[PDB]
C-alpha cells in the first residue's frame, strides 16, 4: 500500500507528506524557519555601528523570525492545563485516566 | 552514586527509539516488526553510477586510503514501505550517518592540496544527511531572501525550486548527483530570464501569413494560440 | 569662459527640445542652430554630433541597403563625452575598414586595432575551399572524407 | 440510400457541412480585420503593427508586448524611441 | 529621468553581479536601490528622507 | 490569393525596413543615455585623475 | 544527582520515540512514549502558568530555544502533540529563569 | 504553495 517515493518527489513529499497519526500543519511548513545568521549579522551590523564585543554582547537579542506558536496554546490553554494536571495526577493518562480532557480538547480542535 | 538515573526511561518503560531498537532489546511493541536495513545500506562509500563509464558501481578513488565498499541503493524495495516519510525514503539512496570515505590527515599541507586540487571538501567528506526539517528551513530562507531581493520575477519560484531540490538531494555530499536532478530547473530560470527580458524590453517579430494547409482537416477546429 | 559654457549648454539644450518638438521627420526647420553651434564646438573643443545626427536623419527617411548602420554607429560613436571609441578608416584603399583609437584598446578584448573590413565577404568558391582547408589543416582529424559504405553504382556518387 | 459502411461519411457530413458557414464567416471576418489593419497602417502609426500577429497593443506608452515603454518619460530629439 | 533610471538600473546590474544572495550586504543594496527607483522623479533632498 | 500576396509582399519589405531602423534607433538612444551617464559621472572624478599606482582603499597593514 | 539533565534527555529521547513510531504507525510505542514523559515533575508544572503568561525577551529565549529542538510546527489539532510542546516549553522555561540561556556564540 | 506543487 505505502508504495516507494522516487527522488524526484521529494521535494513534494517535504510540503505535503503522507498521512500519519501525528501530522504536521503542511499548511505552515513553508513558515517554519530558524535563521543562523541572526547573531552573526546583529554583530557584523553592530560592529559597523562603532561598537565593542561587550557592547555587541550586551545588545544582542534572540531571532524573532522563527517559527509562529501555537494558537491552540493560548486557545485551549485552561483545558491544556486541567489535561496536564490529570496526566500528573494518573501517570501520563495509564488505561484512559484523561480520556474526559483529551476529548474534549479533540473535539474543540476539530469539529466533526 | 549511579550515572544517569533517570535518564533511561526507554529502558524503565519497554519504549523502543525505533524498530531496529524494538527488535534488539525484544520489547515487541511495534505490530509490523522489523525489516533491518542492511550494512550496505547503512553504510559505504561513494560510487560512481552512470553505465557510461568504465568503472561504474565502483568505488570512488581519493589521495587517501579508504574503504572501497560501496553504498547499495535499495533497487528492489519491497511492496509495502510501511514508513513513506523523508526518514525512511532518504535510506534507499543515501545513508543517514554519511558516507565512509572521510579522512585523518597525518599533517595540514595534505588537506590543503587536496583541496587545491579539488579533491576534498569537509562539507561533502565529513558530514552527515540533513534532515527534513533542516532542509525546510533552508528552502525558507532562500525564498525569503529572493522575494526581499525581488518580489516581481518570474522565476524567484524556479530559482527556489531548483534550491529546495539540491537540498533534497543532499548536494553537499553528492553535487554531482543533485546537479543532475536540479539542472532542468536550471534551465527552466534560464528559459524564464529571457522571457521576462523580452516583455520588459518590448521585444517581438513579424510572423508570416497563414499557411494553406495550417489546418490538416478543413472540418478540424483551429484552436487560436497567442 | 563659464559665462559661454553655460550660455552653450542652454543653446544646446534649447536645441534638443527644439528638434524634439519637430522630429526627425522635419529637421530642416533647426538650422538655425548650427550656426552657432559650430562656434561652440570651435571655441570649446566640443562636438555636438550635428553633421552625423542631420546625415543620420536624412538617411532614415531615404535609406540605403545598409540600412543607415555606418551612420548609426557613428552617430554612437561621436555622442561619447571622451571623443569615439570606434571609427572607420579613410583609404585609398577599396574596401573601409573598422578602427579602435589606441588610448582605450585596454578596455577591449582584443590583440590590435583593426576589427575588420567594415563590409561583409564576397561569395567564392576560392575563398571557402581556403577556408575549409584551414579549418582541416587546424582540426588534424584522421577519419574526414572516409566512406564506409557507398551505395553500388556506376556513378562516383550516388546521390549528390 | 445509407448503410452501415457508410456511418463514417454520415457522421462526418452531419458534423462538419454546417460548420462550412461558419468557415466562411471567419475568413471573411478575417479577410475584414485585414483590411481594416491595412487602412489604418495606410493612415499611419506611431509604432508599427504587425499585420500577421494575433495583438498588437504598441502605442506611445506601451511596448509591443503590452508592458510600459522603458525611459518613456522624457523626449528625444530623434523623436520616438523606436 | 530617463538617465536617472538607467543609473540606477546599471547600479542595480553591476552590485547584483558582484553580490550573491549568500552576501549580507545583497539585500541593503537593493533595498537601497529600489528607493532609489521609487524617489527617481525627486530631488536629493526629498530623496534623502526616504532612502536613509 | 495572388494578388494579396504581392500586396503584403510589399507592406512586409516595408514593415522590416521600418522595423530595423527602430530597433537601430531604439539602440542609438540607449547609447545615447549611456553616454549621458558617463559624461556626468566624469565629473566626480577628483582633479589629475586617479591613482591607479596605488589601491584606492587601503584596508589593512604592511608589516 | 543530575535530574534536569537526566529528565532532559529522557523527554527528547521520548520525543524522538513518538516520532519514529508516529513514521512507522504504532499506536502502542507512541503511547507508552506519551504516558512515559515525564509528567510528575513538580518544577515542570509550577512553571507551565508561569510560561503561560511570560511575555516579552524570556518568551523570546524559550520560542529560539524550542524552535532550535523542535522547528517542526506540530498540527493545530493534535492534543497530545500540544501538550508535549506545552511540557518542554516549560521545562526549558524552568530551566531559564533558574539559570538564563547565553545563545549567541559572541560572549564574555 | 508554490505553483510546482500542482502537478493535476
Amino acid at each position: 500500500a505505502a508504495s516507494t517515493i522516487p527522488i524526484s518527489q521529494w521535494p513534494s513529499l517535504l510540503y505535503a507528506p503522507p498521512s500519519s497519526p501525528a501530522n504536521p500543519a503542511v499548511e505552515a511548513l513553508p513558515e517554519m524557519q530558524f535563521d543562523d545568521l541572526h547573531y552573526p549579522r546583529q554583530m557584523l551590523l553592530c560592529r559597523g555601528a562603532g561598537y565593542s564585543l561587550e557592547q555587541c554582547n550586551r545588545m544582542a537579542q534572540p531571532d524573532a523570525r522563527v517559527t509562529p506558536e501555537n494558537p491552540a496554546e493560548k486557545l485551549l490553554k485552561e483545558e491544556a492545563v486541567a489535561a496536564i494536571a490529570c496526566l500528573s495526577q494518573r501517570e501520563g493518562g495509564k488505561d484512559e485516566q484523561c480520556r474526559y480532557y483529551i476529548e474534549r480538547m479533540y473535539k474543540l480542535a476539530n469539529k466533526e | 552514586s549511579i550515572l544517569g538515573a533517570e535518564a533511561f526511561p526507554e529502558l524503565l518503560s519497554k519504549v523502543p527509539l525505533n524498530p531496529q531498537m524494538d527488535e534488539d532489546k525484544h520489547f515487541n511493541k511495534y505490530k509490523w516488526g522489523n525489516e533491518p536495513i542492511p550494512v550496505n545500506r547503512r553504510t559505504g562509500s561513494r560510487m560512481n553510477s552512470s553505465i557510461y563509464d568504465n568503472r561504474n558501481h565502483e568505488a570512488v578513488r581519493h589521495p587517501w586510503s579508504t574503504d572501497a565498499r560501496t553504498f547499495h541503493p535499495n533497487d528492489n524495495p519491497e511492496a509495502d514501505r510501511i514508513n513513506t516519510q523523508y526518514s525512511n525514503m532518504v535510506s534507499d539512496s543515501f545513508p543517514e550517518g554519511g558516507f565512509s570515505d572521510a579522512p585523518r590527515f597525518s599533517s595540514n599541507w595534505e588537506r590543503l592540496l587536496a583541496y587545491h586540487h579539488g579533491l576534498y571538501s569537509p562539507e561533502k567528506f565529513n558530514s552527515t544527511t540533513k534532515t527534513a526539517d533542516e532542509i525546510r528551513l533552508a528552502v525558507n530562507d532562500f525564498a525569503a531572501k529572493v522575494h526581499a531581493d525581488d518580489p516581481k520575477n518570474a522565476c524567484k519560484y524556479l530559482m527556489i525550486e531548483e534550491f529546495k531540490c539540491l537540498q533534497s538531494a543532499q548536494a553537499r555530499i553528492d553535487p554531482q548527483g543533485a546537479a543532475t536532478k536540479c539542472v532542468k530547473w536550471f534551465n527552466e530560470w534560464r528559459q524564464c530570464a529571457w522571457d521576462q527580458e523580452k516583455m520588459v524590453k518590448g521585444y517581438n517579430y513579424i510572423e508570416d501569413r497563414r499557411a494553406r494547409k495550417h489546418k490538416p482537416y478543413i472540418g478540424a477546429p483551429d484552436l487560436q494560440y497567442s | 569662459a563659464p559665462h559661454q559654457r553655460a550660455a552653450c549648454e542652454q543653446l544646446h539644450s534649447e536645441y534638443k527640445q527644439c528638434l524634439a518638438k519637430n522630429g526627425r521627420t522635419h529637421f530642416s526647420a533647426c538650422t538655425d542652430f548650427h550656426s552657432k553651434l559650430r562656434a561652440c564646438e570651435n571655441m570649446l573643443g566640443t562636438s555636438y554630433c550635428i553633421d552625423e545626427g542631420i546625415n543620420l536623419m536624412k538617411c532614415t527617411k531615404n535609406p540605403d541597403p545598409s540600412f543607415c548602420a555606418k551612420e548609426f554607429v557613428a552617430m554612437r560613436e561621436c555622442n561619447r563625452p571622451q571623443g569615439p571609441h570606434l571609427v572607420l578608416s579613410s583609404s585609398p584603399s577599396s574596401p573601409p575598414h573598422y578602427e579602435l583609437r589606441p588610448e582605450v584598446k585596454h578596455l577591449y578584448n582584443v590583440d590590435s586595432t583593426d576589427l575588420g573590413s567594415a563590409v561583409a565577404p564576397v561569395r567564392s568558391k576560392e575563398q571557402l575551399d581556403r577556408v575549409a582547408d584551414s579549418l582541416k589543416a587546424d582540426l588534424n582529424l584522421p577519419g574526414y572524407g572516409h566512406i564506409p559504405y557507398k551505395w553500388e553504382s556506376l556513378r562516383p556518387n550516388p546521390g549528390a | 440510400s445509407t448503410s452501415p459502411g457508410l456511418a463514417f461519411a454520415n457522421l462526418t457530413l452531419l458534423l462538419d457541412v454546417p460548420q462550412l458557414p461558419a468557415i466562411w464567416a471567419v475568413n471573411a471576418w478575417r479577410e475584414l480585420n485585414g483590411l481594416f489593419t491595412e487602412m489604418k497602417t495606410l493612415a499611419g502609426t506611431s509604432d508599427l503593427l504587425y499585420p500577421s500577429n494575433r495583438y498588437n497593443p504598441q502605442n506611445e506608452k506601451t511596448n509591443r508586448m503590452g508592458r510600459p515603454r522603458k525611459y518613456n518619460h522624457g523626449e528625444w530629439m530623434f523623436g520616438n524611441s523606436y | 529621468v530617463d538617465a536617472r533610471e538607467m543609473k540606477v538600473d546599471m547600479y542595480e546590474k553591476l552590485f547584483k553581479q558582484a553580490a550573491d544572495l549568500e552576501n549580507p550586504c545583497r539585500m541593503p543594496g537593493v533595498a537601497y536601490l529600489r528607493c532609489l527607483r521609487d524617489t527617481l522623479t525627486e530631488t536629493q533632498s526629498a530623496r534623502r528622507s526616504s532612502c536613509l | 490569393q495572388g494578388i494579396k500576396t504581392v500586396y503584403a509582399s510589399c507592406r512586409y519589405r516595408k514593415l522590416n525596413e521600418r522595423e530595423i531602423i527602430s530597433d537601430r534607433y531604439t539602440w542609438l538612444h540607449e547609447r545615447m543615455l549611456e553616454d549621458e551617464v558617463e559624461r556626468v559621472l566624469l565629473e566626480q572624478v577628483p582633479a589629475g585623475g586617479f591613482d591607479k599606482t596605488r589601491p584606492g582603499l587601503l584596508l589593512g597593514p604592511s608589516t | 544527582s543530575s535530574p534536569h539533565m537526566d529528565r532532559l534527555l529522557g523527554d527528547l529521547k521520548l520525543l524522538a520515540a513518538y516520532d519514529s513510531a508516529a513514521g512507522w504507525q504504532e499506536p502502542k510505542a507512541m503511547e507508552s512514549a506519551f504516558q512515559s514523559l515525564s509528567w510528575d515533575d513538580a518544577d515542570v508544572l509550577k512553571a507551565l502558568p508561569q510560561y503561560l503568561n511570560c511575555r516579552g525577551e524570556q518568551k523570546r529565549r524559550v520560542d529560539f530555544a524550542y524552535a532550535a529542538l523542535c522547528p517542526r510546527p506540530v498540527d493545530e489539532k493534535d492534543p497530545k502533540q500540544t501538550l508535549m510542546s506545552l511540557w518542554m516549553k516549560a521545562r526549558l522555561f524552568s530551566y531559564d529563569q533558574k539559570h538564563p540561556f547565553v545563545l549567541s556564540p559572541f560572549a564574555a | 504553495a508554490s505553483p510546482m506543487l500542482f502537478t493535476d
